[PDB]
């Protein structure tokens, strides 16, 4: 996702899915990689401490000045047309300078984007409609002209472009938190279970302190974490040895 | 292989009372001896549910809208409906989900599919052995880009038997929300002809599919020289979930014995 | 009159202090 | 108004700079809950007395 | 503390992420007004009873 | 001062620059279209 | 605002108010007589 | 208007793009390794362009920095240890590799 040679276009972006694996987020700060790393919904440094169930990464390339328009609540020809994040979006956004690679001579036509649309697109939706954008009352008849423009345009990429006009490889990091068991977590080794003693327990992402004993409750085959009338933690299911 | 078979009699639309049903376990959290209020997509009580047929004469498997989840309940015999279809275009313009139940196992696969105009499952009937054997599997013409696949634990299912009326009752709930496709299932026997029993039971979770696919419509797969077939007697239900708030009653054993619709 | 949520309350920091005079001493008066 | 009602979720997600903003929302609200509780108990005490 | 006392105004002034900051000030303050009212009514009710 | 001359080259010639600064949905609109109106009920 | 014969110098730069009227900017973006027209926080054609 | 008792001024030079990472609560190879501001830090951050002076031919080696470190440096603490940074389990023996 991050180190891939070529990403997809932001007009239609490839979403790579990562689940059931070991995610090492410490290697990022151990070996410097991301040039621009910022997290809107979470902290930049807390990805390693807390781990998530499913990971969703959208790899795409956009112009420099177009990076700030991808974020919850932001507006622009990107957020409002091709790629839109939801207002409640919780995740991270990464960017770095590929200009010495992606840029070819006068331009690169492999990365394209929607420069025009007749409305505001919904978040997490890929619109393949090529319909000519009509700004005025003149009928376009499916061709360019006065107040008639083709919505999908290609990014100008050149080695001589300025910091704002140079390409930056962008990858949006989305995740699912506490909606399922955690299949993506770092090298955290499981230890032996302690009973009849007060201990600090971390079970399938549930952290807390309490005495661990054998419960008389009978969970159904699909049930996992029990809770009392107070909606607190009553009994839990050990994900390793059931 | 693909064959377009239309010879059938058209029937007028019909509806049935839902009574109290379509209730499922929202989460795997365990609770007992408590009254918990939950607001999520459910089937409103005492609503109108659609009524469809597979007769002899009548073979009903069109493409139906899928919005905010859909409720499935089937009164059948000898397992007439062995699968379902889901997606948007289903012409191989975009990826789609396909769920088919093979005799030994269930197959869940996601690809770019081109579906036959009239998908059906062929079976030999009384050829020289007096017995029945499954032969032709016809659903999609081609599959190009595949991503997700899953195979259920193997089992054995019987495709045979002459039983007169319907016996098994299946109730399923499917939802596509935020790219997550969830499945809720329950099975109970019944004795009756065309009618839905009256009762209240909660649906247990079975499979959770995070396929991230956009499903605006669904279609059903029914079991059936290469043209023409005899459709076994079957009927199934299609409901529509709604964001209703219910008060669930958890008993001592941690099951839902009652529900109250606000 | 009846004098479990109690168990859950003590987990959040809720405490119930015992009475000075028991029910038997009240019967003595 | 906080991103969650669990303090560990805020600390496990937001950093030192950003967690204080969310933790303050929880404290202020929870403190008001105690004020409401103590207030009602004092009012009920007058009825019992 | 809010920019204005009209809710539709703030919703029709600040952006969704900026508005919630101000809307919370109105909800917070207006909430305290009810607490003050209910607090006095309970006390005054004791004098009538 | 400026060296503005009709004979200056590209980038050295005078360019009249105007900046349109407006604010969207930040208060009751003072600029709208002459279209939407309805009868009184 | 835009078509005036002469403008103010940059140091004294004036600010003009536009209110209680109807705005049509279409002629500005489509006209080729203008060297640079760009909208940073809005789309050029969406203004109408 | 308001005056202070002790005034400490830390003078140094950094790369152009590294001036944005100096501030309380910032994250980066600057705040994490060579130089770090406390979160409660009260003061004034100053920078100005010496490019017309400090820049000499291809580079100026009089200004160095710690690129790699095993942990985060404490705010306003100078660590002069030159020990080779070991990213792996193989002993570096005080030499690159």
């Amino acid at each position: 996702v991050f180190n891939a040679t070529r990403f997809a276009s932001v007009y239609a972006w490839n979403r790579k899915r990562i689940s059931n694996c070991v995610a090492d987020y410490s290697v990022l700060y151990n070996s410097a990689s991301f040039s621009t790393f910022k997290c809107y919904g979470v902290s930049p440094t807390k990805l390693n401490d807390l781990c998530f169930t499913n990971v969703y990464a959208d790899s795409f390339v956009i112009r420099g000045d177009e990076v700030r328009q991808i974020a919850p609540g932001q507006t622009g020809k990107i957020a409002d047309y091709n790629y839109k994040l939801p207002d409640d979006f919780t995740g991270c956004v990464i960017a770095w300078n590929s200009n010495n690679l992606d840029s070819k001579v006068g331009g690169n036509y492999n990365y394209r984007y929607r420069l025009f649309r007749k409305s505001n697109l919904k978040p997490f939706e890929r619109d393949i409609s090529t319909e000519i954008y009509q700004a005025g009352s003149t009928p376009c008849n499916g061709v360019q002209g006065f107040n008639c423009y083709f919505p999908l345009q290609s990014y100008g990429f050149q080695p001589t472009n300025g910091v704002g006009y140079q390409p930056y490889r962008v990858v949006v990091l989305s995740f699912e938190l506490l909606h399922a068991p955690a299949t993506v977590c770092g090298p955290k080794k499981s230890t032996n279970l302690v009973k009849n003693k007060c201990v600090n327990f971390n079970f399938n992402g549930l952290t807390g302190t309490g005495v661990l004993t054998e419960s008389n409750k009978k969970f159904l085959p699909f049930q996992q974490f029990g809770r009392d009338i107070a909606d607190t933690t009553d009994a839990v299911r050990d994900p390793q040895t059931l | 292989q693909c064959v377009n078979l239309t010879t059938r009699t058209q029937l007028p639309p019909a509806y049935t009372n839902s009574f109290t049903r379509g209730v499922y376990y929202p989460d795997k959290v365990f609770r007992s001896s408590v009254l918990h209020s939950t607001q999520d997509l459910f089937l409103p009580f005492f609503s109108n549910v659609t009524w469809f047929h597979a007769i002899h004469k009548r073979f009903d498997n069109p493409v139906l809208p899928f919005n905010d989840g859909v409720y499935f309940a089937s009164t059948e015999k000898s397992n007439i409906i062995r699968g379902w279809i889901f997606g948007t275009t289903l012409d191989s313009k975009t990826q789609s989900l396909l769920i088919v139940n093979n005799a030994t196992n269930v197959v869940i696969k996601v690809c770019e599919f081109q579906f036959c105009n009239d998908p059906f499952l062929d079976v030999y009937y009384h050829k020289n052995n007096k017995s029945w054997m499954k032969s032709e599997f016809r659903v999609y013409s081609s599959a190009n880009n595949c991503t997700f696949e899953y195979v259920s634990q193997p089992f054995l299912m019987d495709l045979e038997g002459k039983q007169g009326n319907f016996k098994n009752l299946r109730e399923f709930v499917f939802k596509n929300i935020d790219g997550y496709f969830k499945i809720y299932s329950k099975h109970t026997p019944i004795n009756l002809v065309r009618d839905l029993p009256q009762g209240f039971s909660a649906l247990e979770p079975l499979v959770d599919l995070p396929i991230g696919i956009n499903i605006t419509r669904f279609q059903t797969l029914l079991a059936l020289s290469s043209s023409g077939w005899t459709a076994g007697a079957a009927a199934y239900y299609v409901g529509y979930l709604q964001p209703r708030t219910f008060l669930l009653k958890y008993n001592e054993n941690g099951t839902i014995t009652d529900a109250v619709d606000c | 009159v009846t004098l479990d949520l109690i168990c859950a309350q003590k987990f959040n920091g809720l405490t119930v202090l015992p009475p000075l005079l028991t029910d038997e001493m009240i019967a003595q008066y | 108004g906080a991103i969650s009602s669990v303090l560990n979720d805020i600390l496990s997600r937001l950093d030192p700079p950003e967690a204080e903003v969310q933790i303050d929302r929880l404290i202020t609200g929870r403190l008001q809950s105690l004020q409401t509780y103590v207030t009602q108990q004092l009012i009920r005490a007058a009825e019992i007395r």
